[PDB]
RNA sequence: AGGAUUGAAAGGGAAUAAGAUUAAUAGUUCUUAAUCAAGAGAAAUGGUAACAUAUCAUGAACUUUAAAAUGGAGUGUGAAAAUCUACGGAAGAGUUCUCUUUUCUUCUUAACAAAAGUAAAUUCCACUGAAAUGAAUCAAUCAGAGAAGUGGAAUUUAUUGGCUUUGUAAGAAAUUCAAUGAAUUGUGGUAUUUUUGCAGUCUUCAUAAAAAUUAAAGGGAAUCUUUUGCUCGUAC
RNA sequence: UGUAAGUUAGCAAGAAAGAGUAGCUCUGGUGAUUAUCGAAUCAGAACUUUAAAGGUUAGGGGAAUCCGACUGUUUAAUAAAAACAUAGCAUUCUGAUAAAUCUAAAAGGUUCAUUACAGAAUGUGAUUUCUGCCCAGUGCUCUG
RNA sequence: UUUCACUCAUUUCGUUAAAUGUUAA
């Protein structure tokens, strides 16, 4: 697994073509993005509800997405 | 720490006076350092029996089994260049 | 009775050689041009310990005179060589410790070692630590040379046979006393099995010819001839003389 | 003076370790910034190849072109030879000081293209042999 | 303490037989296996362990970068700077030297 | 171009881990997450230097160097684990007519990668040039073929880069609670042992393997996605 | 605390011999960091008792004589030793196409990847002191 | 028959069978 720092590569990495799934985990102080690629599990740990939002709204609604909670699946 | 017995102490008291006399010559001149011909500092320890190694001058020169020069390997030396003045005069 | 010792030592089984850690064969380079009329510069890029035998080994590396890359040789060190020098094998090399010469060019009274005992055969004679061989004399009209060998006896060789000048380093080397068994066992770790030796007195009439009666005693002279059989040739062998020496 | 303008040096240490340079400006105190005497050279980075009469005219020109560099480099990383070029005819070189040199970028690729064209135009006359001549260590 | 066992079918504690017990969720120890020590490169002449490469095994050495196995210097990665300097000047002293001594002295 | 066959389930060797699962198999199955090999879609910069750059940035024949690949003893020490312990707690359990702010249990984290923060040791580079000689270790040992000082570079420390930390990853697992759903999962130690490295010292008439295989150099000849991974052992 | 004769001056030697040691309550020494923190270790003092290493673990000592110098090995299943080995000392042969020696033979094989500071064959058994006289007999040898 | 001189069988060797011998330069 990889770890994306700053907020322009997920965009860049969500707009590319490569995406396979996506995973959002909600824990009791941040809210990771966890993106299923090819080879790599790319996560993005974010702390910002609003920088959460616009994440959201990036992710295509072809791909699957799965929301976990403090229940897992 | 001894009257006598200096190195050889380490043989205790099982080898006989006379060889332990023998081996004592012998280990001191092998465990010395000697004047390194090439950069003139006492540097030179054996690493294995007829080879020398100049620590702080990089160079291995072959010499005797327990002393960097034998007195039969020094007059050789001297006797070739002798030989070679001689030839190469006349 | 059985087979001796000294029979079963023939046969080479647990007799043989203990040669795994030995660097290779000591000696000089193949005869060729040029060192029959010129000399080849060789290198010493280092000196090695061989196991097995006391003297050093020096690993000489000569170009190539004919083909390009190199001539790793391995030569037996002669006392005073160090590593980075350069050593010179051919008729016309200077009278240098170090250097390969034929047997004629050097001057009588030259010390020299590893000394081939026929032209080209990559030396025999003067090869233990500490030992050399004596130029005496020369003969121009058939081609030999006269020298003192190191057991004192005196050999004629050919004049273009090839020789190292100087002495077998690691001299001195069985002057240094033994003193425990544990240290002769090591000495033969890299030799032939030969080490703790059994007297014949204390063997049975079986085993040895001294093998002994009820007083552990030969009984019969130990000097025999030299056309004894194998199995009964034990002791001295066509002996001038016996007793101490004046 | 060893060290003057169009002295040819060979360099001992670094990246163009055995590279035949030639000085240009000589500060044997240093700078501010250089606390130690340097010298700015300018070096035949790659060496002119030797041609035949068989290839192309065209080959022969891209065969015998020179690749050079210019490096600040201190005076005991440098070995000065005896051979002196004539700065007048490398007029390029001159140009060459120590505030056309600055820290961490990279040097200006035209102007390193153009004395390598000059380094090349010449060795093609032939003026200057033992500057173009590669060393064989 | 939680004792262990060996995971692979070999039972001696050879040279390629290391292990290194590491703890896990649960309170659990568990095996893995541990790579040799190696040695990394000598000048060609003095012997001495060169700087700027890693002493990993042979066939890791493809696995890294390109520039990660060398050093960016005439004979870099088999020589010495030191043992580098010396063949320089070798090479233009005798040169040079053959020049005044010969070749029209 | 150079020498044929066989010879190691303890020598060399491309690449996988955690949790769960079965009446029994599991670095082999399942979930998740990785790695490796073979394939498919006039030719670079920086640094004074040691040297450094997500593939970059061409590199044939031929030749050399190195790795694979090297004894043992003893001393010092870095790091991890176990045990012990300091402070702060959360949950459960035991004793309790004599006391005991009490005694005990749980408080965890993989392969492979990342680079906030920050180490020990060794070797080199630049400035300068040491005598009133200094620098240093438990011991040593070292210096005008250049010490000490200051500023740098590299390598090693059980994967990337040693340790804390991060992704994997809490969604797992452990300890409790309720009847599947809920809670918590700090920071340290000039302590002992073990393991694993490192540094120098001692010792040998002992010097303590080879090849498959890999990389680098000298030389200048030429002009990210995807497929597949066969045979045999595997119970006890 | 104390320790002899003898000695290869290294040892004997843990020689021999004597005293102390428990529990409880205290006191002091040995550092780090810059007032706070930390380590088991040593020494000392009052008091008490059933007077203290001893549950377990845990050398009997001395004076001599013989043999072997020592560490080591040995008759698996009645002999572990004074026997074998050992280091040291001494003798004999051999210049390598040799000496020893395996094989029926052999561009065959072992010491030998070696070269007299080496290879092969023997006796004695560390050190110190010393090895006397005999070449007739039997061997061995001669450059006769 | 002995003593010579030679090599041509024969022995013992060395190498990548890598300049041997005689002229020439």
């Amino acid at each position: 697994p990889k770890q994306v720092q700053e907020f322009k590569q997920i965009l860049k990495l969500l707009k590319s073509g490569s995406i396979r799934a996506v995973r959002v985990k909600t824990n009791g102080e941040n809210t990771k993005f966890k993106v299923r690629c090819a080879k790599y599990l790319y996560t993005y740990i974010c702390a910002d509800k609003a920088k959460a939002e616009e994440l959201k709204k990036a992710i295509p609604k072809d791909i699957h997405v799965v929301e976990i909670a403090k229940k897992a699946p | 720490r001894t009257k006598k017995v200096g190195i050889v102490g380490k043989y205790g008291t099982r080898y006989g006076a006379s060889l332990r006399k023998v081996i004592k010559k012998i280990e001191i001149a092998q465990h010395s350092k000697y004047v390194c011909p090439f950069c003139c500092k006492e540097a030179v320890r054996r690493t294995a029996c007829g080879i020398w190694e100049c620590k702080g001058c990089g160079k291995q020169i072959a010499g005797g089994a327990y002393t960097l020069s034998t007195i039969s390997g020094a007059t050789v030396r001297s006797t070739v260049r002798r030989l070679r003045d001689a030839k190469n005069s006349q | 009775g059985r087979r001796t010792l000294s029979q079963r030592k023939g046969r080479g089984s647990i007799f043989k050689s203990r040669s795994h850690h030995k660097l290779g064969v000591a000696q000089h380079r193949a005869i060729d041009f040029f060192e029959r009329h010129s000399t080849v510069r060789g290198l010493v890029k280092s000196i090695e310990h061989d196991p097995g035998r006391g003297a050093p080994l020096a690993r000489v590396v000569f170009r190539n005179p004919r083909q390009y890359g190199l001539d790793k040789e391995l030569f037996i060190c002669a006392e005073g060589l160090y590593s980075g020098q350069y050593i010179y094998c051919g008729s016309k090399a200077s009278l240098h410790i170090g250097n390969v010469l034929p047997i004629g060019q050097c001057p009588e009274g030259t010390v020299v070692c590893n000394v081939e005992s026929k032209p080209g055969d990559r030396g025999i004679i003067a090869r233990a630590s500490g030992n050399y061989a004596t130029v005496i004399s020369h003969n121009a009209d058939n081609e030999t040379t006269r020298i003192r060998l190191p057991s004192g006896a005196k050999k004629t060789l050919k004049s273009n046979c090839r020789a190292m000048v100087g002495i077998i380093a690691g001299g001195g080397r069985t002057e240094k006393p033994i003193l425990k068994a544990g240290v002769a066992y090591r000495m033969y770790k890299a030799k032939r099995t030969t080490w703790p030796r059994v007297r014949g007195v204390a063997m049975n009439p079986v085993d040895h010819p001294h093998g002994g009666g009820n007083h552990q005693h030969v009984g019969h002279p130990t000097t025999l001839k030299r056309s004894s059989p194998p199995g009964q040739k034990a002791g001295k062998v066509a002996a001038r003389r016996t007793g101490l020496i004046r | 003076k060893i060290l003057a303008p169009g002295r040819v040096v060979i360099i001992l240490s670094g990246r163009f370790a055995g590279k035949k340079a030639v000085v240009s400006s000589v500060n044997l105190q240093g700078t501010k910034d250089r606390k130690y005497g340097f010298v700015t050279v300018v070096g035949v980075e790659r060496a002119p190849l030797k041609i035949t009469r068989k290839m192309s005219a065209k080959v022969q020109e891209m065969r015998t072109s020179v690749k050079s560099f210019c490096k600040v480099i201190n005076v005991n990383h440098v070995m000065p030879t005896k051979y002196t070029v004539n700065l007048e005819q490398f007029n390029l070189i001159k140009q060459v000081k120590i505030n056309n040199f600055e820290a961490g970028k990279v040097y200006p690729i035209s102007q390193k293209k153009a004395i390598s064209s000059q380094f090349a135009e010449e060795y093609r006359k032939g003026k200057e042999s033992w500057l173009f001549t590669k060393l064989r260590f | 303490a939680v004792r262990v066992t060996y995971v692979r079918k070999h039972s001696y504690n050879t040279k390629s037989n290391g292990i290194r017990i590491v703890k896990t969720a649960g309170g659990n120890m568990t095996v893995q296996h541990r790579q040799k020590i190696s040695n990394g490169v000598r000048c060609g002449d003095c012997g001495c362990v060169l700087a700027g490469i890693r002493h990993i095994r042979p066939h890791q050495y493809g696995w890294l970068g390109k520039s990660k196995r060398t050093v960016t210097r005439a004979y870099g990665g088999v020589k010495c700077h030191k043992c580098v300097q010396k063949k320089i000047l070798r090479a233009f002293l005798i040169n040079e030297h053959n020049l005044i001594k010969l070749a029209a002295a």
